């Protein structure tokens, strides 16, 4: 493990230091379908003309950016995606730009969101949870390792293989890091006492996520809800929590440690960091090294029916793909 | 119960981020 990481810094800093640039373009590849919408873009299912391959393309409005003030979170996500190597992040295999918007192209993961599956399905079992929360441990430990926080962990940004298997997706809050951040970031229902509180965070913040994650995964709904974000604030920092009947006293006990307030006793930010986690008896069954190698017996295989095959994903209104005559922010973002 | 309070409340769909 530590040896492995050191490996792994170091093929992480040679394209840190080197990102690549406009590895395609735009009319290379057949728009399809969309997948999932967000505030400057959406994410389409694509395929490459040449290669008759599928992927996920994430087209980023340069003035939506720019008025949303993202324009270094956006440059983190590209500079880190591409950088990054680990078998259950998502795969950028292209980048490119033109006039009016960035482009991503991802691997496709066709297995769908874990949110519509927790939704659909009500509550996963322990197994089931631990299955999937093992996964988000490897990848922290590996993201954390290159000083990089993640600050967006949540069912919709977790996204189920054909394998069964998880796949990170959305790393717009991403950043790399030594030392402490403020940026106010996040969806509401996982945001990290410290954070809510304008404090300046860490990595901690990353295991209080998890935290949440494995009650919502476990009980079906989050640990802290309410139906607008201030009351949910209000919740995060009151520091109690109430946990389901059929939670098992080492789930209990593992939440506990995790969802603590004082970032001095929170899991993960302890003096044994991830360890402290992985040697916690609701994981004595994880066998880290079968799991990293995925060679676990995955509980649930969502079913496709063929490649592009898009059922396992919720339709969308289909806003059409515009580029202007003009270059539209040319210095903003002439890094990516 | 909990969950029927979570089925009736105005967050079970995808939730989004806070920026700005
Ligand atoms: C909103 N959470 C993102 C999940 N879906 S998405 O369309 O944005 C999405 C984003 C990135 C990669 C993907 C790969 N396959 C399918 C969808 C992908």
């Amino acid at each position: 493990v530590k040896e492995f990481l050191a490996k792994a810094k170091e093929d992480f800093l040679k394209k840190w230091e080197n990102p690549a640039q406009n590895t395609a373009h735009l009319d290379q590849f057949e728009r399809i379908k969309t997948l999932g919408t967000g505030s400057f873009g959406r994410v389409m299912l694509v395929k490459h003309m040449e290669t008759g391959n599928h992927y996920a393309m994430k087209i980023l409005d340069k003035q939506k950016v720019v008025k949303l003030k993202q324009i270094e979170h956006t440059l983190n996500e590209k500079r880190i995606l591409q950088a990054v190597n680990f078998p259950f992040l998502v795969k950028l295999e292209f980048s490119f730009k033109d006039n009016s918007n960035l482009y991503m192209v991802m691997e496709y993961v066709a297995g769908g969101e874990m949110f519509s599956h927790l939704r659909r399905i009500g509550r996963f079992s322990e197994p089931h949870a631990r299955f999937y929360a093992a996964q988000i441990v490897l990848t922290f430990e590996y993201l954390h390792s290159l000083d990089l926080i993640y600050r967006d962990l949540k069912p919709e940004n977790l996204l189920i293989d054909q394998q069964g298997y998880i796949q990170v997706t959305d790393f717009g809050f991403a950043k790399r890091v030594k030392g402490r951040t403020w940026t106010l970031c996040g969806t509401p229902e996982y945001l990290a006492p410290e954070i809510i509180l304008s404090k300046g965070y860490n990595k901690a913040v990353d295991w209080w996520a998890l935290g949440v994650l494995i009650y919502e995964m476990a009980a079906g709904y989050p640990p802290f809800f309410a139906d607008q974000p201030i009351q949910i604030y209000e919740k995060i920092v009151s520091g109690k929590v109430r946990f389901p009947s059929h939670f098992s006293s080492d789930l209990k006990d593992l939440l506990r440690n995790l969802l603590q307030v004082d970032l001095t006793k929170r899991f993960g930010n302890l003096k044994d960091g991830v360890n402290d986690i992985k040697n916690h008896k609701w994981f004595a069954t994880t066998d880290w090294i079968a799991i990293y190698q995925r060679k676990v017996e995955a509980p649930f295989i969502p079913k496709f029916k063929g490649p592009g095959d898009t059922s396992n994903f919720d339709d969308y209104e289909e806003e059409e793909i515009r580029v202007s005559i003009n270059e539209k922010c040319g210095k903003e973002f002439s890094e990516f | 119960t909990t969950y029927a309070d979570f089925i009736a409340s105005g967050r079970t769909g995808r939730r989004n981020a806070i920026h700005d």
